[PDB]
RNA sequence: AGGGAAUCUGAACGAGAUUCCCACUGUCCCUAUCUA
RNA sequence: GAAUGUUACCGCAAUAGUAAUUGAACUUAGUACGAGAGGAACAGUUCAUUCGGAUAAUUGGUUUUUGCGGCUGUCUGAUCA
């Protein structure tokens, strides 16, 4: 059972498989800056949580969230 | 002070049953003798609580607590719950903590002022064991034996460590618990020290299968006679 | 294997052990053939009895050769004590006598199978059958003597005791009627017979007791004045890593003269010089100062009808073989007294309440009247934990009334409004 | 006893009804039927089909923010049973009840306004 | 095992049947008979209702 | 031989040829079945283990230290929909199971994963090197 | 299989009769021995086990019960047998002068053509001081060394579509064979209730024709159910009541709820009437008559000595799958729906 | 814009053969239901 | 299934078959008995194994209710069907 933050998701498909829990923390600058998107709402939120719940289309929906992310890198 | 018993033919005391310095708690078997075995011993003094977790009787190893409060795991029901609230005094607090682990009696080892865990415990834990049973907190490995209630007997006196435990891990984790620990045994050479015997700071129960050259160590360590 | 043999499958005495094998052979296999048969299910049935009577045979003397301990095999001590108790060469011509039986039997069943194959009656093959197990039968009554002796050594060994030569031993010696088997009645919980004639104890009597978390073994002794029982002693003695207590009678009793002890402890010295020997007392006084000439003794006096320095000598025989922040109690535990067993006035246990109440898993445990409330009237707990898709825990809690008092405010607050038209 | 939430739909779950799943992370997903627990093994998201709960409130065609919703909490520190204290809650479960189908019920006649 | 009609056990089972095991059926025939008795009053009062 | 109290019936998921997952430390991953102790008989029947049952077991993918002896082996994780008398039906993720010595006594000193709340009732010393209990 | 069950053959009537009665004590007072109802239910219950001894003291267990539909029983006659050499033999029945229209419908196979002319000369035979009634009573109290009633059931006040009720013969355990026909002629044209036969935490074995599978293919081939079974130690759980709401309702759960699930049950209707509600799985199918005897003899273990301590009726729609108990919670937990407003 | 690896046979082979490793399945444990 | 007036209901029981099985768990016990190592049994209660009779409350299975929905193709000149 394993738990990283999103960010250091960000920076690296291969990450996705043996996880369990990315995490949500609002005391990183770089957080409030993600959390001001178009993304990061409707259902994303517990998509974070829970990622063996997911399936395909769901898995998607953060593998483009990514290169959107990595582009404000 | 040093009773031996059994509970339906069983050595591992701490199995079946939960001993502290303001209560002791004991599974509802068949056979009432391990409850009059303690009432025999402790008398009306504290109160022994016929009780259950999640329909189980292997509450001592399900459970934490010390003098201050009490610990039960998710799978404890609301009946259960109420149960121990009425039958425990209002001076020791009861809650029922979410975790990814649930054995919180091999997850929890503590007396009334220190305590080890698991390295693996999750952060809420670690900040409600310091708020409801008020004890420092310690993410500590004995001998590389990463369940540390199973391994580890301990009181306010002193405690016991099983065998294996190295002459710097002793050294190392007396100076984090500040009492003498001494690597012994417990049920004829059974390794599983935790559960092998219930302990507090007047009274010390062990298996009927614990030889007295072992019981002698018991008796020094947490100094009774 | 280990110290004692108690496990053996019993010794049939040679008459009664064809009784078994014959009638076995008669009662497990087929009986009945037709002479009108074909030839080769005739050849097949006789064929079947001659190797099930060979294997019943070798089975029952099998389980006589593997279940007698291996006497030149085991360790000094018994193979030295088998050898007093019983005459060891004869010990070995016995079991000899099984092994060579065995492959006796083995040879006459593989023999008149081969034989049996080419039968040409349902007569001949009889003739053969009749044959064979008679021949087993004739073997068999050649073992009459053996295996009556073989019953005799499994009785006896069955019951013989099971002394430890690697744990702290030490031996009881002196003369026969000292008064050592008082000291091993008043040390432990051994029933040895102090009757007043010379060899009362027969064997090597074995007492269990504990001193400074251990255990330890003292073994009592026929005495030495050679015999059978005499030598017992002495190989004892020899054998044993231990420390031997030689006992004397300082007094009218006995029947024999301390000179004759003093005569007897220095012959028997050179077997019991390594031992590290204590001596008990039970121109004259200068004789027991010549039983102090020996290198490694020490002489204390004692007597067995007080109980202190029966224990004493006991102590000092224990110390020669070594050397060869606050807690938290309740004031309400502090003033508890203890649980004594035997007392007509204490408190009633659980236990006592399941008997008096009657049965053990009969009686089922009021888990009510024995938790504390404000009200002792309301301690028979219904409690509905359930009403109508929810439960009842979920929404318990202290101050529901002034929080819903307060969802009261929230509802007039909505009421005025015109929410609900 | 506990009536439980089901892990898709948040329907209650009666004893002795559904399965309940442990991963090997162990955590409990109680079901209410079959249709349920092979949505789930589908690794389907419940929010977007239509027919649970999980869907009706972030969509918003029910009600998530009440304060009739905030005592239906998973309570933890346990009470003494006073025959009082229980007396009032068979009354104020009943209550709270009415309270929540006619909120409810408002809130379906806001959400219903200009159809007519 | 014993079996179904082990005479130790039927014999066991009759030290039982002559203490608390017939009792307790002796005492639930005798409230299963006294609202036997209580339904002729019931049904008798119905009969008043229209003798009224 | 070391189970605690008795035992009731809990519907049957594994049968002899089953490759279930080790969960102790101890150094195996897996481990085959050979042989289920105290099982029925019926003709053409295969024994068939459950939750907390000591069946015979060998190793196939682990350290070759627990390999060349056949040994005990108690099933902590059953993945079948077994019954609970609390209402529900409850299955796993994947079939696992511990190895120990006939007495009852672990040789791990540490159980990975869900134990079944069977399967720790009726052994006591696989509840003292338990983890997570259900 | 089991040669006892031999021949496996199609029973005679649906209404099994019940071949053994339990003994008789001539000290007890007057009871019946056996009951009729219905067979039409199966539901979920939980309840909290104080069976000491177990794995399962001060714990709760879920189980499977059937719920038997069982109308107050109507006495319409008594019957008395003597004993002979050839077993027994019935020498006078005695019925009811004024009986249902339901039983005078179980005398006839076609009813609509019949003149309705059954006990017409027998209610005139009646039509006087008694002076041949009291003969025949005379004639029953003299001989006949066991009393069996004749009853039947009220089959309208069930759901079922078949209006025509069963007669049965029930024989009574209290003694003085006096009290046995004098509690008869006290019962002529009455009733009797369920709970004036059982209560709670009572064996009993219901006989019921077991649920017909047809043609069916040493291991025989033939005819495979239909046959008529008696199964014995089934524990009432509960007695109930029609008039009485909350007949669901335990000592736990308190909602005003009758047992009947939402929809009534699968293929019968509701409950109206007194019910048995027996733990686990009685013989036969839904609508099915079936007979309830009580134990035969003193049946004590602990099994049937310990108190039922009742905390949930599952009432959940067992037509589709199950959700919800009440109509109530249904549309408490939906909201509100498009024709509702 | 079904695998893979060896070997026996006439380095890949050829629907050659055998053995093993991995995957798969009602062949079976243990049958159950539906349609023609 | 004709027949023994017809017809209906309630019955009796000659005769024939028949069924339950084995394991251990708690007290009784760490007592009897035992140098020790060990270590019982009856009465009380609790489960399980095999076998049989059943039954479908729930779980799983199953679907020409082909019940509803989705996909591929194909025709009404296109939507919907």
């Amino acid at each position: 059972y394993h738990e990283t933050s999103i960010l250091d998701f960000v920076r690296t498909i291969s990450m996705l498989g043996e996880m369990n829990k990315f995490t949500i923390d609002e005391n990183d600058h770089e957080w409030k800056i993600l959390k001001k998107l178009k993304q990061t709402t409707d259902e994303f939120r517990s998509c974070i949580e829970d990622l063996k719940v997911l399936g395909k289309k769901d898995f998607k929906m953060i593998l483009r969230w990514r290169k959107i992310a990595r582009e404000i890198l | 002070m040093a009773t031996r018993t059994q509970f339906e033919n069983s050595n591992e005391i701490g199995v079946f049953s939960k001993l502290t310095n303001t209560y002791c708690l004991v599974a509802v078997g068949g056979s009432e003798n391990f409850y009059s075995a303690f009432e025999a011993e402790l008398g009306d003094a504290i109160p022994i609580v016929h009780t259950t977790i999640a329909g189980t009787r292997i509450i001592g190893r399900m459970t934490a607590g010390n003098r201050r409060g009490l610990l039960v795991p998710t799978q404890t029901t609301d009946q259960e719950l109420q149960h121990l609230r009425n039958s425990l005094p209002d001076s020791v607090k009861i809650q029922r903590v979410e975790e990814r682990l649930s054995a919180l009696g091999n997850v929890i080892c503590c007396n009334d002022y220190v305590a080890l865990v698991h390295p693996d415990i999750d952060r809420e834990t670690e900040e409600l064991i310091s708020d409801v049973l008020g004890v420092e907190v310690f993410r500590q490995t004995i001998s590389g034996n990463i369940l540390v209630g199973s391994y580890c007997s301990l009181s306010n006196q002193g405690g016991l460590v099983h065998p294996q435990t190295s002459v710097q891990d002793q050294e190392e984790l007396s100076s984090l618990l500040q009492v003498p620990l001494v690597a012994g045994t417990v049920n004829r050479g059974s390794s599983v020290v935790g559960a092998g015997m219930v302990v507090n700071d007047y009274l010390a129960v062990t298996g009927l299968d614990t030889t007295a050259p072992e019981l002698s160590v018991i008796e020094s360590i947490f100094r009774l006679q | 294997m280990q110290l004692s043999w108690k496990d053996i499958p019993t010794v049939a005495p040679a008459n009664d052990l064809l009784d078994i094998v014959l009638n076995r052979t008669q009662r497990k296999t087929p009986t009945v053939i037709r002479p009108g048969f074909k030839i080769t299910r005739i050849r097949a049935f006789y064929m079947r009895k001659v190797k099930y009577t060979g294997e019943g045979f070798v089975e029952k003397f099998e389980d006589i050769l593997k279940g007698f301990p291996n006497i030149n095999d085991v360790h000094p001590f018994h193979r030295d004590l088998m050898d007093t108790l019983y005459e060891k060469n004869h010990y070995k011509i016995s079991l000899a006598a099984i092994s060579r039986a065995k492959s006796l039997v083995e040879q006459v069943a593989r023999d008149y199978v081969r034989l049996l194959k080419f039968g040409q009656s349902l007569f001949q093959c009889k003739q053969l059958k009749r044959a064979a197990l008679g021949r087993m039968a004739t073997i068999v009554k050649k073992l009459r003597d053996p295996l009556a002796y073989l019953e005799q050594v499994r009785q006896h060994i069955g019951r013989l005791p099971s002394i430890d030569p690697n744990t702290r031993t030490l031996l009881i010696c002196g003369y026969p009627n000292v008064g050592k088997s008082s000291f091993l009645r008043c040390i432990t919980k051994s029933d040895v017979d102090v009757q007043p004639y010379a060899f009362t104890t027969k064997s090597l009597y074995v007492g269990h007791f504990d001193y400074k978390y251990l255990r330890f073994q003292a073994i009592d002794t026929p005495g030495i004045l050679m015999n059978n029982i005499e030598m017992q002693s002495i190989y004892a003695i020899a054998h044993l890593r231990s420390c031997v207590l030689y006992f004397m009678d300082l007094s009218e009793q006995c029947g024999f003269t301390i000179e004759a002890q003093v005569k007897l402890f220095h012959s028997i010295k050179p077997l019991f010089a390594n031992k590290s020997v204590m001596v008990v007392i039970n121109e004259r006084a200068q004789l027991l100062e010549s039983v102090k000439e020996v290198p490694g003794v020490e002489i204390m006096t004692s007597s067995c009808q007080l109980e202190e320095n029966v224990m004493e000598v006991r102590n000092k025989a224990c110390e020669k073989l070594l050397a060869s922040r606050t807690p938290f109690i309740p004031e309400s535990v502090k003033n508890l007294k203890k649980y004594d067993p035997e007392d007509p006035n204490r408190r009633k246990l659980a236990r006592d309440i399941e008997a008096e109440n009657g049965g053990a898993g009969v009686f089922n445990v009021n888990l009510k009247d024995k938790y504390l409330l404000e009200d002792d009237e309301w301690k028979n707990d219904i409690m509905p934990e359930i009403l109508d898709g929810k439960n009842v825990y979920d929404f318990l809690d202290p101050e529901i009334a002034a929080k819903l008092q307060a969802l009261e405010e929230e509802e007039e607050k909505l009421e005025n409004e015109g929410f609900y038209n | 006893m506990r009536i439980y939430q089901c892990h898709f739909c948040s329907s209650p779950c009666y004893p002795g009804h559904g399965i309940m799943f442990v991963r090997n992370d162990a955590k409990e997903f109680r079901f209410c039927r079959s249709k349920c627990h092979k949505a789930f093994k589908q690794r389907r998201n419940p929010r977007k089909l239509k027919w649970t709960k999980a869907f009706r409130k972030a969509a918003g065609k029910e009600l998530a923010v009440d304060s009739t919703l905030t005592f239906a909490q998973r309570r933890n520190v346990p009470v003494r049973y006073n025959r009082e204290l229980v007396a009032t809650t068979l009354k104020a479960m009943a209550r709270i009840e009415e309270i929540r189908q006619k909120r409810e019920r408002a809130f379906y006649k806001n959400r219903m306004r200009g159809n007519k | 095992a014993k079996s179904l009609r082990a005479s130790s056990h039927l014999n066991a089972k009759s030290v039982k049947r002559r203490g608390v095991f017939q009792k307790a059926v002796d005492a639930r025939e005798q409230r299963i008979s006294d609202k036997l008795k209580e339904d002729l009053l019931k049904q008798k009062l119905e009969d008043l209702k229209k003798k009224e | 031989n070391g189970a605690q109290g008795t035992k009731f019936r809990i519907s049957l998921g594994l049968p002899v040829g089953a490759i279930m997952n080790c969960a102790d430390n101890s150094g195996a991953r897996n481990l085959y079945i050979i042989a289920v102790k105290g099982s029925g008989s019926r003709l053409n029947r295969l024994p068939a283990a459950s939750l907390g049952d000591m069946v015979m077991a060998t190793v196939k993918k682990g350290k070759p230290e627990l390999r060349k002896k056949v040994m005990p082996a108690i099933v902590v994780r059953q993945a079948k929909s077994w019954r609970r008398r609390d209402g529900v039906f409850l299955y796993f993720e994947d079939n696992a199971g511990v190895i120990a010595n006939p007495k009852g006594e672990m040789k791990g000193s540490a159980i990975t994963g869900p134990v079944g709340k069977e399967c720790a009732d009726l052994w006591p010393r696989v509840a003292s090197n338990s983890g997570v209990v259900v | 299989g089991h040669l006892g069950f031999l021949p496996r053959k199609r029973a005679a009537s649906i209404r099994a009769r019940v071949k053994a009665f339990p003994k008789d004590d001539r000290s007890k007072p007057v009871a019946l021995t056996s009951f009729l109802g219905y067979k039409a239910g199966m539901t979920t219950i939980v309840r909290d086990l104080d069976r000491p001894g177990s794995k399962f003291h001060k714990r709760e267990v879920v189980e499977a019960v059937t719920v038997v539909d069982t109308p107050p029983v109507v006495v319409v006659g008594v019957v008395g047998y003597v004993e002979t050499p050839r077993g027994l033999r019935s020498l006078t029945t005695v019925w009811a002068e004024h009986l249902s229209d339901e039983v005078k419908r179980r005398f006839y196979k076609n009813w609509y053509k019949s003149k309705k002319k059954a006990f017409t000369k027998y209610s005139a035979k009646y039509a006087q001081d008694g002076a041949g009634i009291e003969r025949e009573l005379a004639r029953i109290k003299k001989y006949a060394s066991v009393v069996r009633v004749l009853v039947h059931t009220q089959i309208r006040k069930t759901p079922l579509a078949q209006k025509k009720a069963h007669l049965a013969e029930i024989q009574l355990n209290g003694g003085s064979i006096s009290e046995k026909v004098d509690w008869a002629r006290e019962h002529f044209e009455k009733t009797v209730a369920v709970d004036s036969v059982f209560e709670q935490n009572e064996m009993i074995d219901a006989i019921a024709v077991t649920k017909g599978h047809g043609f069916e293919g040493v291991a025989r081939a033939g005819q495979r159910g239909y046959h008529s079974r008696t199964s014995i130690n089934h524990k009432i759980y509960r007695v109930g009541k029609g008039d009485d709401e909350a007949n669901g309702a335990t000592s736990f759960d308190r909602t005003k709820k009758t047992i009947t699930p939402m929809g009534g049950f699968v293929h019968y209707g509701e409950i109206k009437n007194d019910f048995i509600m027996v733990k686990g799985c009685i013989p036969g199918n839904r609508k099915r008559i079936v007979t309830l005897r009580k134990s035969l003899y003193t049946n004590t273990s602990r099994k049937a000595l310990e108190e039922v301590s009742l905390k949930w009726i599952d009432t959940a729609s067992k037509f589709g799958k199950g959700r919800f108990q009440t109509p109530a919670e249904k549309h408490a937990f939906m909201g509100t729906l498009k024709k509702d407003l």
